[PDB]
Parts: structure tokens; sequence; C-alpha cells
């Protein structure tokens, strides 16, 4: 049954810029068409319905336009309120189904990522485990990449990852790295250190240090 | 106005049974069929159900049949989905949603329960303060937080003194670790000065195990 096409999964314009969106079918579904706007922790809303209406409420930026297997919303003047992820579907053909979704996402200017290191607290480190959490700050784009060294060594598969969304008032994106270790296997090494590779400054940047005894 | 409130979500080991609510105002209830519809934790949307306005024919998909069963009280204006036998994967928040004029569109939405499915047992975090070692500068700005670690289920609210500090805050999103419990840190970005005659602490709040903890995290 048809499986719903939309690309690219997510695009990054500037508020006014001109957004438009694909939407696609494995076969013709005429005009039964509709899409969805689901701002980031809300529900979603019905934007266009019938493939060219408009659902009341919803402001005349938002239109939508094709027919047939290939489908286009356009919002013409990008607002602060636009940046969310938007849903098509097609209501033609049992069962329903739902486009994958494309979110539209704030481009801005290269931004600085603040690099921050944190060493497990003894707290922790009494009932067996460690968490060492380094902690790039305010940047953009989301694209980043951080190592972990322990003693100048290479390190997979204990880490784990984790980024906010686009600041309402700066529009960057913050990231967290955990290292998760058990106190022996902790207690058993010296350097500590977080690589943080970025498009946004010179060569790749290091922030560390040792357990000192 | 017109609501879809729905209720009755929350954590169950699978194989077990749940009943959900959608509770319907503003509008004449009994005209309009009704959807409930889900979206798997961070992925896309998928239709679980239908129901013509008397209630006297029912639709379901396939990954849900046998098991789920719509339902609906006109007189008391709620709609219900009887949940049996649940996998780890029906997992989900959980929308209803009322179709529009006259064919399979969705022109009213509720804001939502999240349903969560697993062996797991309902667990507290602890609290571990992200002080830096970084006893030093002169750098600009400074950074401090929390580490929240190992509870389960969602969801954790943290804040800082208490509601007074919001700038340059930084709470990230859960993550579900390999030993199946949820992690997240809360980190504070403020620059150098005020900080002298200014206190720190998270309050982190577990409202699925009453756990409510305020950490201060020691200054340098």
């Amino acid at each position: 049954d048809i499986q719903m096409t939309q690309s690219p999964g997510t695009l990054s314009l500037s508020p006014g810029e001109r957004a438009t969106l694909s939407c696609r079918a494995s076969q013709s579904v005429s005009s039964y068409l509709a899409w969805y706007q689901q701002k980031p922790g809300q529900a979603p809303r019905l934007l266009i319905y019938d493939a060219s209406n408009r659902a009341t409420g919803i402001p005349a930026r938002f239109s939508g336009s094709g027919s047939g297997t290939e489908f286009t919303l356009t919002i013409s003047s990008l607002q602060s309120e636009d940046f969310a992820v938007y849903y098509c579907q097609q209501y033609d053909k049992w069962p329903l189904t739902f486009g994958g979704g494309t979110k539209v996402e704030i481009k801005r200017t290269v931004a600085a990522p603040s690099v921050f290191i944190f060493p497990p607290s003894d707290e922790q480190l009494k009932s067996g485990t460690a968490s060492v959490v380094c902690l790039l700050n305010n940047f953009y784009p989301r694209e980043a990449k951080v190592q972990w060294k322990v003693d100048n060594a290479l390190q997979s598969g204990n880490s784990q990852e984790s980024v906010t969304e686009q600041d309402s008032k700066d529009s960057t994106y913050s990231l967290s790295s955990t290292l998760t270790l058990s106190k022996a296997d902790y207690e058993k090494h010296k350097v500590y250190a977080c690589e943080v590779t970025h498009q946004g400054l010179s060569s790749p940047v290091t922030k560390s240090f040792n357990r000192g005894e | 106005e017109v609501q879809l409130l729905e209720s009755g979500g929350g954590l169950v080991q699978p194989g077990g049974s749940l009943r959900l609510s959608c509770a319907a105002s503003g509008f004449t209830f009994s005209i309009y069929p009704m959807f409930w519809v889900r979206q798997a934790p961070g992925k896309g949307l998928e239709w679980v159900s239908w129901i013509g306005p008397s209630g006297g024919i029912t639709k379901y998909a396939d990954s849900v049949k046998g098991r789920f069963t719509i339902s609906r009280d006109n007189s008391k204006n709620t709609l219900y989905l009887q949940m049996n036998s649940l996998r780890a994967e029906d997992t989900a928040t959980y929308y209803c949603a009322r179709e529009g004029h006259n064919d399979w569109y969705f022109d009213l939405w509720g804001r939502g329960t999240l349903v969560t499915v697993s062996s797991a047992s309902t667990k507290g975090p602890s609290v571990f303060p992200l002080a830096p070692c970084s006893r030093s500068t002169s750098e600009s700005t400074a950074a401090l937080g929390c580490l929240v670690k190992d509870y389960f289920p969602e969801p954790v609210t943290v804040s800082w003194n208490s509601g007074a500090l919001t700038s340059g805050v930084h709470t990230f999103p859960a993550v579900l670790q390999s030993s199946g419990l949820y992690s997240l840190s809360s980190v504070v970005t403020v620059p150098s000065s005020n900080f002298g005659t200014q206190t720190y602490t998270c309050n982190v709040d577990h409202k699925p195990s009453n756990t409510k903890v305020d950490k201060t995290v020691e200054r340098k």
C-alpha cells in the first residue's frame, strides 16, 4: 500500500525566505491530499486539505498545490512560528497513509561552540559508576563531532550524546556527550579528554583533566 | 471552545491491557466520526482505528486488529480506545482526531496521552552535580549543571533556583541507556561576575515515583 515520500526530510531557511515542500506517492491519489503542521511539543493541526484548500484560522502565506502523484506546500514568507515539522496524508485509498515528514529548521550565521568538560562526582563514584560529560554549548549548524581520549586512547561504544532544539532566542544548538565507566575501570586511568571537531573553529578543540591523586 | 482532552495513559507491562479516553466538548459529538492515531517515540505518524457516528461500524489497522477495539459513549461525549495484549512496539503518544467533512482527513486533534509498554519498573533518578574541576579563569563564560540518571519512565521536569534562573539554561532530552533506563543532564551557562553572590541548584522533579530533589552545585 501507498507509502508517502517526503523529501528532503529537513530544510534550513531564513525567516522571510520562501519555503517549498515536496510530498509524493507511489501512485496517483489525484487530490485527496492533506498537510499537517506539528510545532515541537504540540499536536498536529490541519493546514491544507483537498490538496488546495485552507482550513480556517490558517494564514494565507500557507498554500497547497499539485495533483496525482506529486504535491507542493508553500510558505510564502517564513515566520518564527513556521519553524516546525510538516506532514502529508493521502486519503484516496485504504488504508490511510502518512508522509514521513519535513522539518523546517532556521538557517543562521556560523557560531562558536564553547566546550566544557565535567569530572565524575565523588557522589557517583561511590555507587560504582562514572559519567564524564562533555558540553558543546550554543553553536551552529547541528553537524558536529566529539571523540573521547582516555590516556590518549580513542574510545567506542561507551558514550551517548544529546542535542537540544534550536534556541528560541539565538537559534543555536547545544550538545551533551556522556562517557559511562565503572569505578574501577575509571580509577585505573589518568588523562580524560574531549575532542571537538566543528565547522565553526580553527583546528580540533580539546578540553581535559586528570584524576591527580 | 472545541476541545479534545485525552487521558488514561501511563506505564504498562506487555501483554497487559489499557483503556484510553478522549473527551469532546464544544461541538455536537454524536455527528462526527472519530480516529485514534499514534506516533512512535520520535518517529512518524500511523493511524490506529476509526468509528462511524452512531457507533455501528468500526475499522482497525493490521498491526492493531484483534487486540484493539474502539468504542463510544455519546451520552458522556467521550471516545474510547481499549487496548489488549500490548507489544513493546505499541509504545507511543496517542491522539484522537474526529474526521473533517466528507472523508478520511483529521480536522481536530487532541493534546495526546503517552503509552509506555515495558517490563522495566518505575524508578526514581539519582541527581549528580556537574561542577567543573576547572578551578581556573578568566575564560569568559562559566558552566555548571546536573546529571539526572537512571529513571523510569519519562518524564522529569528540571528547573533552576526554583524559577528565578532561566537564562542560559539547557535541559537535554532524555536518553534511553543500554540498561533500559533514562538519563538527561541539565546545564547552565552564565558569565563570571554575578556568580559571586549567586547560588546554583537543580530542582529535579519526577512524579511517577515522587522524587523531588534540589542539588546545589558547589562553586569553586
